[PDB]
C-alpha cells in the first residue's frame, strides 16, 4: 500500500523538473499511474495518466503539451517531467496508482516543487526552552523555531519519532526576507524536565540539511 | 466534452456526532464511476469510496455513498473528530479526469480558552543578530483570537507574524504563534516583553511576559 515519491525540488523559471514514482514493493501486476496537481491550499486538478505495460499514455489539454509521462516498467517507475517551467507549476504533484477493478487504490505523498530564481538557504534550527514562562500547572510548552530556509519544505519530528502527542507544527510564514520561518512546539509534564531529554529532528532536503537540537530547560 | 462534477457545500461547518452528507453532481452521465477522497491538513490523500457505493477496505464504517440520479453522495453517520480534512469527488468515466472543487468540514466544538506561553530569544540566535521572542496561543477554540506585543508598554507593529495551525485530529482546536522579530541591538536595548491576548474564551486579556534581565 505504499508509493513513492521522489523528494522535494527547486528549479529555476524557464528550465524543466522531473519526479518519480514506484511501487514500494516488487510486483508485476500491471498498474495504471495517474498523476494530480495541487497548487498551496486550492483544488486538485489531473495531470495525465502513463500506462507501462504498453507505453499508452493521455494528458489533460489545459498543460499545453508541457508535461510528459515516461516510465522504466523494469523498475516498475513512472516519470513526470513539465517543461518551460513558470511560478504557476509551484505545487505538490501526486501520483495514484490504478488496477483492474481497483481505481486508485493507493496515492503517493507527493512531491513539492517550487519554481524560483532564488537560492536554496538551509534553516538555523534555535530551542524554544521551558520555563516558567511556558509552565501551566503542571505541563510544560517547548519547541524549536527553525527559521530561515529556502524553499518550502522542512520536516520536524521530536526524539525520533517517539514524541507525536501534543505537537504543534506551525504552518511556514514567507518573511519579507524571501526566506521561511516556522515553529514546532510540544507540551509535556513539568515532571518530566529534568530526566526526558526532548530533541527536535529538522531535515531540509533542498540544502541536505538535517540537525539534531536538543532543548534544554 | 469535459465532465463537470459540482460539489457542494464547499465548507460545511457541523458539531461532533452530527450526520453530514457531502454533494458531488455530475454534469453528464458517469454510470455510478464515482470515486470520493480525504484529503488531511498534511497532506496525505487516501479513498474512501469507488464505483459510488464501493468502500475502502482500510474506512471505518461511518462512511458510505450513494447515487440518486446525477447527484452523489458522501455520508459520515455520526461526526468524529478525526474526520477534520477536505473531501473531493472525482469522475472515473471518461477523460480528462475532473474533480469537485472539494469540501472543507470543519468541527464546532465548545470554547475553549488558550494556555499561553512565552520564549524569551535564544542565547544562541543572540550570537547572529536577531531576535525571535515567540508567543503560542495553544489549544483554544473558536479561531478568532488577538494577540498584540508590548516592548517597555510601547505597543509594536508591524514586526510580528502569526501561523495557526489547522483544527486539530483528537481534539478540534487550534494552536496560534505569533512571533516578534528584532535586531538583537533593539532586544537588548528594552527590558518588558509582553505578549496580550485576547479570546472568547477569556474574561480579560491575558498578559504573559518576561524581562530580558532575569531569562525566563
Ligand atoms: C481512478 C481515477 O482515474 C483516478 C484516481 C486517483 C487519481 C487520479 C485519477
Amino acid at each position: 500500500v505504499q508509493l513513492q515519491q521522489s523528494g522535494p525540488v527547486l528549479v529555476k523559471p524557464g528550465g524543466s523538473v522531473k519526479m518519480s514514482c514506484k511501487a514500494s514493493e516488487y510486483t508485476l501486476t500491471s498498474y495504471l499511474f495517474q498523476w494530480v496537481k495541487q497548487k498551496s491550499g486550492q483544488g486538485l486538478e489531473w495531470i495525465g495518466y502513463i500506462y507501462p505495460y504498453n507505453g499508452g499514455t493521455r494528458y489533460n489539454e489545459k498543460f499545453r503539451g508541457k508535461a510528459t509521462l515516461t516510465s522504466d516498467k523494469s523498475s516498475n517507475t513512472a516519470y513526470l517531467e513539465l517543461s518551460s517551467l513558470t511560478s504557476e507549476d509551484s505545487a505538490v504533484y501526486y501520483c495514484a496508482r490504478s488496477s483492474m477493478s481497483d481505481p486508485g487504490a493507493n496515492w503517493g505523498p507527493g512531491t513539492l516543487v517550487t519554481v524560483s530564481s532564488a537560492s536554496t538557504k538551509g534553516p538555523s534550527v534555535f530551542p524554544l526552552a521551558p520555563s516558567s514562562k511556558s509552565t501551566s500547572g503542571g505541563t510544560a510548552a517547548l519547541g524549536c523555531l527553525v527559521k530561515d530556509y529556502f524553499p518550502e519544505p522542512v520536516t520536524v519530528s521530536w526524539n525520533s519519532g517517539a514524541l507525536t502527542s501534543g505537537v504543534h507544527t506551525f504552518p511556514a510564514v514567507l518573511q519579507s526576507s524571501g526566506l521561511y520561518s516556522l515553529s514546532s512546539v510540544v507540551t509535556v509534564p513539568s515532571s518530566s524536565l529534568g530526566t526526558q531529554t526532548y530533541i527536535c529532528n529538522v531535515n531540509h532536503k533542498p540544502s541536505n540539511t538535517k540537525v539534531d537540537k536538543k532543548v534544554e530547560p | 466534452l469535459d465532465i463537470q462534477m459540482t460539489q457542494s457545500p464547499s465548507s460545511l461547518s457541523a458539531s461532533l456526532g452530527e450526520r453530514v452528507s457531502l454533494t458531488c453532481r455530475a454534469s453528464q452521465e458517469i454510470s455510478g464511476y464515482l470515486y470520493w477522497l480525504q484529503q488531511k491538513p498534511d497532506g496525505t490523500i487516501k479513498r474512501l469510496i469507488y464505483a459510488g457505493s464501493t468502500l475502502d477496505s482500510g474506512v471505518p464504517k461511518r462512511f458510505s455513498g450513494s447515487r440518486s440520479g446525477s447527484d452523489y453522495s458522501l455520508t459520515i453517520s455520526s461526526l468524529e473528530s478525526e474526520d477534520f480534512a477536505d473531501y473531493y469527488c472525482l469522475q472515473y468515466a471518461s477523460y480528462p479526469r475532473t474533480f469537485g472543487g472539494g469540501t472543507k468540514v470543519e468541527i464546532k466544538r465548545t470554547v475553549a480558552a488558550p494556555s499561553v506561553f512565552i520564549f524569551p530569544p535564544s542565547d544562541e540566535q543572540l550570537k547572529s543578530g536577531t531576535a525571535s521572542v515567540v508567543c503560542l496561543l495553544n489549544n483554544f477554540y473558536p479561531r478568532e483570537a488577538k494577540v498584540q506585543w508590548k516592548v517597555d508598554n510601547a505597543l509594536q507593529s508591524g514586526n510580528s507574524q502569526e501561523s495557526v495551525t489547522e483544527q486539530d485530529s483528537k481534539d478540534s482546536t487550534y494552536s496560534l504563534s505569533s512571533t516578534l522579530t528584532l535586531s538583537k541591538a533593539d532586544y537588548e536595548k528594552h527590558k518588558v516583553y509582553a505578549c496580550e491576548v485576547t479570546h472568547q474564551g477569556l474574561s480579560s486579556p491575558v498578559t504573559k511576559s518576561f524581562n530580558r534581565g532575569e531569562c525566563g
